[PDB]
């Protein structure tokens, strides 16, 4: 099983003690100080070549992986957007301006502020958007029990006390809708493929928090990925739906100790925990039914890895603590409740909560949980930072990133859907379409761009052969 | 134990000042 997925996250960014300093200049000092331009036919905003996007989105820097194919990949790729991130940040320092410039892979200021991490899926565009609603707002409501990476402070506003499960649950509203920055909807109906809308539907999910964990990251992805398998086939036969769904989501959220039971339609009362469990064994069935054991090892191991969360959880969710953001977060702030007898008001713990996700390796606490080895890891370093660099190779990212490496000085721009030429004694823009995500690859393009030794070679070998190497 | 003095080590300074000076703008 495969799907073209990819992440989009918006950092929190801050300068402090300087007064000239605004969101939107600061967001572009990182953009611009890492690194062709977009083709949206104002703002800092290029392409990689890794066939990532960095830019500035609602004066926040904003990092979406290149297209990938499997929750490995887009655990790989959006790490390397925090190395990106970090660096960008250093070499921002080194401007005339001389900003140090501190950047946050969270959601929320814990002051009534959220920003977003958003998680984009391929789908058919057969398949009914009510069966997508209806079969995903109660996956979407209790996947945070493994997912959310914690938040001291209750409610939008921060004014209660207490911990929870996640970022994103208090500033969401309604259950359909349009919007990502207020009224915020459980599913968002955006349907934006840069794909041809005749095939496929884009699903642009944006109730997740940022993850630090590679772990969560890989279990977000990879098992929304088989729930939206199983939609697509008309495979889920039971009603999942819940009562106030908004409302639950809250009070799952607000629930650490991960009891609050749901109120069914069906008149089930269950868990967060026990109606993910029935989720993962409709999973289960689905890929016994279609499979047998001829099952891919990624997987049966995003089943594994799911099955022996939801048990651990229902157990005790502190043996979680080095896999899971909210479990760990939670650890370092229990352990300061403990040795200090903090309430939950104390601003200390509001620190641990902010710093958890600072991207530089020396003052970011996941980043020194990791590098004390109290955090399980999924992938290694020497290959995320080759991801900094180098696009996936069984997606059209291939073709765009390899573009931007070898014929970078002839790259007028690029988007997910194009990449445009501007060769040597031409008045006129060479646009190449890059309309279908699974094209563009190695192994369509990889000969022909080794081959080509200018950006005009290779646009001359690809005339004409538009729905061969592309469509 | 001796996690909670690593992070002790990395904790941002005047850490009320910090938290109340963290404010972001509304993104997505
Ligand atoms: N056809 C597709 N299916 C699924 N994901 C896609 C597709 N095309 C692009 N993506 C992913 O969608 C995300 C789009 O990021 P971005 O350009 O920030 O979107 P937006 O303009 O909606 O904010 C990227 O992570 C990219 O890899
Ligand atoms: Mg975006
Ligand atoms: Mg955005
Ligand atoms: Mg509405
Ligand atoms: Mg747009
Ligand atoms: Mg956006």
């Amino acid at each position: 099983m495969h799907r073209v997925m990819g992440i989009e996250t918006e950092y929190g960014i801050s300068v402090p003690h300087q007064p000239n300093a605004n969101a939107m200049a600061a967001s572009s000092q990182v953009v611009n100080a890492y690194a062709a331009r977009w083709d949206f036919e104002g703002l800092a905003n290029v392409i990689l070549t890794n066939g990532a996007r960095l830019y500035v989105d609602h004066a926040h820097p904003e990092y979406s992986t290149p297209e990938v194919t499997n929750p490995r990949d887009a655990v790989l790729w959006d790490k390397a957007g925090e190395r990106i991130m970090a660096e960008a940040a250093r070499r921002a320092a080194d401007l005339p301006m001389g900003w140090t410039i501190q950047l946050y892979k969270n959601n929320t200021d814990n002051k009534g502020a959220s920003y977003g991490c958003h998680e984009n899926y391929l789908m058919n565009r057969s398949t009914p958007f009510a069966d997508i609603v209806r079969h995903l707002i109660p996956f979407f409501v209790t996947r945070q029990v493994f997912c959310g990476a914690g938040r001291v402070g209750i409610g939008a506003d921060g004014r209660g006390e207490g911990f929870q499960l996640s970022q994103r649950a208090d500033f969401f509203e309604v259950e359909v809708g349009l919007e990502t920055t207020l009224k915020r909807p459980i599913i968002n109906t955006r349907d934006e493929p840069h794909a041809d809308p005749e095939k496929y539907r884009r699903l642009h999910v944006i109730i997740g928090d940022a993850n630090m964990s590679e772990i969560a990251t890989y279990l977000k992805l990879g098992t929304t990925a088989l729930v939206l398998a199983m939609i697509e086939d008309g495979f889920l036969s039971q009603d999942f739906s819940v009562e106030s769904p908004v409302g639950a989501l809250r009070a799952v959220s607000h629930d650490p100790t991960l009891r609050y039971q749901l109120r069914l339609h069906d008149g089930r009362r269950l868990t967060a925990v026990q109606l993910q469990m029935e989720y993962l064994e409709q999973a289960r069935k689905y890929v016994e039914d279609r499979f047998g054991t001829d099952v891919d090892d990624m997987t049966r191991d995003v089943l594994d890895r799911w099955e022996t969360t939801l048990v651990r959880l229902a157990d005790d969710p502190m043996q979680l603590s080095r896999d899971l953001d909210w479990v760990a977060k939670l650890s370092i702030l229990e352990g300061y409740r403990q040795r200090e007898n903090l309430p939950w008001s104390a601003h200390k713990l509001q620190l641990v909560d902010l710093q958890y996700h600072d991207v530089r390796p020396d003052r970011g606490l996941y980043n020194r949980l990791v590098a004390r080895g109290r955090m399980n890891l999924l992938v290694d370093e020497a290959a995320v930072r080759t991801a900094m660099h180098e696009p996936p190779n069984d997606t059209r990212a291939y073709f765009r990133g390899r573009c931007l490496a070898k014929f970078g000085a002839e790259i007028a721009a690029a988007s997910w859907d194009s990449v445009i030429f501007d060769l040597p004694g031409r008045d006129s823009l060479q646009r190449v379409p890059t309309l279908e995500p699974l094209r563009g690859t190695r192994a369509h393009v990889g000969d022909l761009l080794d081959r080509c030794r200018s950006a005009t070679e290779l646009v001359a070998a690809l005339t004409g052969g538009e729905n061969l190497y592309f469509q | 134990d001796a996690i909670l003095d690593e992070i002790d080590d990395v904790l941002e300074e005047n850490a009320e000042e910090f938290v109340r000076s963290y404010i972001q703008k509304g993104g997505e």
